[PDB]
């Protein structure tokens, strides 16, 4: 049955190549599939081209957009930099007062608005500014607050920049990043004060996480035709609403309050195999040979799948067909 | 017979005059982008799709005009050579060449071929074949066709290779 | 909009510098002398997106590319009916079709998008 | 002749013998009557109910954070020079303190702003959904699992030319898939 | 009444529900009622009057069945301790081992929050015939054997294990293996040499029963 489950399994593998392009008539479908993505499924590769995560919502929140759009926001990385229209690197000589009549408005307001440790540490502002021009409505797409999430975090990780900042009513978001340092810095430490601040602004910019999880650039809203029993008991088309991701991180996606966590899938058996266990990681990779076999219309009876797959997996982990694979087995030399 | 021709060429017509209003609606800044999706795969979308329905209905006007007592029609009645594509190719109108699942691209700067004008994105320019095989093609829907089917020739002559050695 | 100020010695790029007795900023020369004073709080500027209208580039001599094509649409200023169009010629992915047209007498320019 | 404040009206602010509270008080009392010509009784009376309404609905010993964002959220919009009629109602009585201290930031900002607000919200949330993949609409081949004729089709010279074209019909009622060559 | 409090809270709730699971999963004793008790009363009993989570409380000592029993007669009584501490010291983790040592407990759980110190856990290993298990609280959140792609598995007793390798006529050696990090493994707390019977769907006869190794 061996040399017959492979022989039927690769006999459309040859004629797999001619239609494998038709996803290629869709451009913005740029997905592996046929001849790559079995290639990549038989070398077990750890670094899959394009990497995805389908999350389905919990019974209630299913059939409402808004709950979706919550958890959509609370899934994708946010990142300063992304939210910034302008945070522009400014010199700010004497925070005191400024030439600009926009930001002189948001002075006065904080300048009444300061406890009197500010009003001590108004000398550790530094002579350049993190001047942010916000755009209105990045910030406002993932439901971010000005002052809490702005400040908060920012100033709880290090306690390395304080801000003065305005109430999301001004029609130019204007924040005001201002570092903290000790005045007990060295004269020439003191001396090179553009030095120390670009690298930190950089440092500022780029590491520092408003909200969301790691390694997910991006998340979608999605519309699928689920079939349900209905009451009188027989089978009803019924929609809802799914989210998927472009970036795989599974061990924390799972945790987040407002989905289910017992429907969750993504399209890398590595992870489920390292996360949910080899059985699911046996399932997760019949379900993907079968999936790319079967979305060029052929057809190849279950038990052939059935013995590659659970050859693959007999051993407790992921066995690549490769010689590191295989050659390194307990079997026979000449063999 | 010639009142399927002209429903054919009325057909083909309306096509190219939906295309063109949809052109004029995108570059006078009213077109609105798709979901999730580009202003210029939006442009892109539509006009492939018109494209390809033409083609469609015409083929089956063809088809459907066809007696019984044709051979070609006997045998792919028969269930033995053909379908209904060959019929509408050699009959009605061969359709949209493509490369790589997209019309053809510039090859030159802001063209396609060196008897067009900078900036042109009507279907004939972009490779669109309106004619058939018992019309015959003109020469730069020929070079089309011709890409087209270079890009199959190629897809033999390598895959079969990579599959051996996957077989193996 | 930061400026790149030079020296008026050796044409090198002037650096900021502070003044503490009277807290004020000033541009010196690292190889020279010579120090000015600073008119403007305003040194340095890092803007990340940019909002810029499409342009249409070059215009000088347009008329003479015969691989441009060609309109009957009417001048806004000289009321003339012959002119060349075309596309925006930044490549940005995500730039409209927006056309752009240059007048073949008064070497005008205007767009096919008239938003008020 | 002055600008009317605390200091220039001649009103007491230590009225609880809270510093937090006095200063908050004298600060709000200045900026209402810098630009208001209401008498300052009835203006003093509304901030005492105001700050009164503060204390009771959140303790500042305990929840001083949440105390002094709320404290910046009305002051901000006090001073919000782009709709001086605010300061205006809170002058007539038209905005009742107890609304101010329920009251979330959008709500107090001009119809312009609002407007602006919710066509933002609109444009995010269509520009949050994904690629919508619509086929090729017919009604000749019939789905082998609901049987329903709308099912679409993608066609295509991918096997070798030795051979003729191949189809693939997928129906956009079940989700059936096949081939024909 | 800072929003990370309740997450915080909730989290852990999720948490404590999830080994209580673990637990009654493992043949012990627990009453469903125990298993769905509501976070309300979940606030009020292991809360204090600021809302901090008292953790210490939370300890407590389980028996099995008289069904384990009669199927595992060496099985005996476990005890389940968390850990308030970030990070768990060398002296915490020594009164834990003590403390079990003392109770003369077969088997313990220890839930820390954050992170182990590594001369902490070189003491793991040193109270035979004891064995002292750990899992990280993140990881606990959310309960693995409720998803849709894992079977159901069972544990087979010394006679079960005889009589299946008699009536195939095997030797160990050749039965398919599942390692010990699987995360089933440690949901089940497999140890080396056991065997696992796993139940599932299939499209061509409906129920198919397979068996695995730990190695």
């Amino acid at each position: 049955v061996g040399v017959l489950a492979a022989q039927s399994i690769g006999e459309p593998a040859t004629q797999m190549t001619l239609n494998t392009f038709h996803f290629a008539g869709v451009a913005s479908k740029k997905v592996t599939s046929g001849v790559p993505r079995l290639k990549e499924i038989l070398n077990v590769a750890k670094n899959m081209k394009t990497p995805s995560l389908t999350v389905y919502l919990e019974p209630g929140h299913a059939a409402d957009q808004e709950q979706a759009k919550l958890i959509r926001s609370a899934i994708e990385h946010t990142t300063l930099k992304s939210v910034t229209i302008a945070s522009e690197i400014y010199y700010d000589p004497d925070p005191r007062s400024t030439v600009i009549p926009e930001d002189e408005e948001i002075i006065q307001l904080h300048f009444s608005l300061l406890d009197e440790e500010a009003e001590q540490s108004f000398d550790q502002q530094s002579p350049w500014l993190l001047r942010l021009e916000l755009d209105r409505a990045a910030m406002n797409d993932k439901d971010l607050t000005m002052g809490q999430v702005g400040e908060r975090i920012k100033q709880t990780f290090k306690n390395d920049l304080f801000v003065i900042w305005s109430e999301d009513n001004d029609e130019k978001l204007i924040i005001r990043c201002r570092v903290v340092r000790p005045k007990s810095l060295d004269a020439e430490t003191e001396a090179e004060e553009d030095h120390m601040l670009k690298k930190i602004e950089n440092t500022m910019l780029e590491n520092i996480t408003l909200r969301g999880v790691e390694n997910i650039e991006r998340v979608v809203m999605m519309k699928y035709d689920r079939k349900v029993p209905s009451p009188t008991g027989e089978y009803v088309k019924e929609p809802e609403w799914v989210l998927e991701t472009d970036g795989v991180n599974l061990s924390e996606v799972m945790t987040v309050p407002g989905i289910d966590p017992t429907r969750i899938y993504t399209n890398s058996f590595i992870d489920i195999m390292e996360v949910l266990g080899i059985e699911a990681g046996r399932a997760a990779l019949y379900k993907e040979v079968y999936n790319v076999i079967a979305s060029d219309g052929s057809y190849v009876n279950y038990r052939h799948m059935a013995l590659l797959v659970d050859v693959m997996t007999t051993q407790g982990g992921l066995t690549s067909v490769t010689r590191h694979g295989f050659n390194r087995s307990n079997t026979g030399a000449l063999m | 017979d010639g009142p399927t021709m002209r429903e054919i060429t009325e057909t083909i017509a309306e096509a190219k005059k939906k295309v063109l209003d949809v052109t004029k609606e995108a570059q006078a800044n009213l077109l609105t982008a798709k979901h999730g999706m580009t202003l210029r795969e939006s442009f892109e979308d539509n006009v492939v799709r018109f494209l390809n329905e033409a083609r469609d209905k015409a083929g089956r006007l063809a088809e459907v005009n066809l007696k019984d007592l044709n051979n070609v029609k006997q045998m792919v009645m028969a269930g033995s050579k053909g379908s209904f594509i060959n019929i509408a190719q050699m009959s009605a109108c061969v359709g949209q060449q493509s490369v790589e699942g997209k019309r053809i691209a510039f090859g030159f700067v802001d063209r396609t071929l060196p008897h067009f004008s900078k900036d042109d994105y009507s279907p004939e320019s972009k490779g669109f074949v309106e004619n058939s095989y018992l019309r015959g093609l003109t020469p730069q829907e020929f070079f089309f066709h011709a890409m087209g089917g270079r890009e199959g020739l190629i897809d033999t002559a390598v895959k079969t290779a990579e599959t051996g050695y996957i077989q193996r | 909009m930061t400026t790149f100020r030079f020296c008026r010695d050796c044409n090198n790029m002037l650096y900021p510098r502070e003044d503490k007795e009277n807290n004020r900023l000033l541009f010196e020369c690292r190889t020279c002398s010579y120090v000015e004073e600073a008119g403007s709080p305003l040194v340095y500027r890092h803007e990340l997106i940019t909002n810029i209208g499409e342009t249409a580039g070059v215009v000088q001599d347009i008329g003479s590319d015969p691989t441009l094509p060609r309109s009957d649409r009417e001048c806004p200023k000289c009321h003339s009916r012959e002119n060349v169009f075309f596309q925006s010629q930044q490549r940005r992915k995500d730039t409209s079709m927006v056309l752009f047209f240059v007048c073949l007498s008064c070497s005008h320019i205007f767009t096919s998008d008239q938003k008020n | 002749t002055k600008p009317r404040n605390s200091k220039n009206d001649g009103v007491d602010t230590a009225i609880y013998h809270h510093k937090l509270r006095d200063q908050v008080l004298k600060a709000l009392y200045d900026v209402l009557a810098k630009e208001s010509e209401h008498p300052p009784q009835s203006i003093l009376h509304t901030a005492k109910a105001i700050e009164s309404e503060m204390n009771k609905v959140n303790n500042c010993d305990t929840n001083e954070a949440a105390y002094k964002a709320r404290y910046r959220i009305i002051y901000s919009n006090v001073i919000s020079k782009n709709n001086p009629d605010l300061k205006h109602k809170i002058a007539n009585g038209d905005i009742t303190p107890e609304f101010l201290a329920t009251c979330d930031a959008k709500d107090l900002a001009p119809a312009p702003l609002k407007q602006k607000i919710e066509e933002i919200a609109k444009q995010n949330l269509y520009n949050a959904q994904g690629a919508t993949i619509e086929r090729s609409v017919t009604d000749r081949f019939t789905c082998g699992k609901c049987k329903e004729k709308k099912v679409s089709y993608y066609q295509l010279q991918t096997r070798s030319a030795d051979e003729p074209l191949t189809t693939f019909c997928t129906c956009e009622a079940c989700g059936n898939r096949w081939k024909f060559s | 009444m800072d929003q990370e409090n309740e997450r915080n809270i909730s989290r852990l709730w999720r948490a404590f529900r999830t080994v209580k699971e673990m637990v009654k999963d493992r043949g012990y004793f627990i009453t469903q009622e125990e298993v769905e008790l509501p976070l309300e009363d979940f606030k009020a009993k292991y809360c204090d009057s600021m809302g901090r989570p008292q953790r210490k409380m939370m300890s407590f000592q389980a028996n099995p069945t008289e069904e384990s029993i009669s199927k595992f007669p060496d099985m005996g009584s476990l005890w389940v301790e968390f850990c308030d501490e970030p990070s768990v010291g060398v002296k915490t983790m020594k009164t834990f081992v003590i403390h079990i040592q003392e109770k003369n407990f077969q088997t313990g759980i220890f839930v820390y929050q954050n992170n182990i110190t590594p001369s902490a856990m070189k003491l793991v290993p040193s109270i035979p015939p004891a064995t002292i298990e750990t899992f990280n609280e993140a990881a606990l959140v959310v309960n693995i054997t409720h998803h849709e792609l894992v079977p159901k598995h069972i544990r087979l007793s010394s006679d079960e294990k005889r009589e299946l390798l008699k009536r195939y006529r095997l030797k160990e050696s050749q039965l398919p293996r599942i390692q010990r990090a699987d995360p089933v493994a440690l949901y089940l707390g497999l140890k080396r040499g056991e065997v696992v019977k796993i139940i599932r769907k299939s499209e061509t006869s409906g129920r198919y029963a397979s068996y695995r190794i730990c190695m």
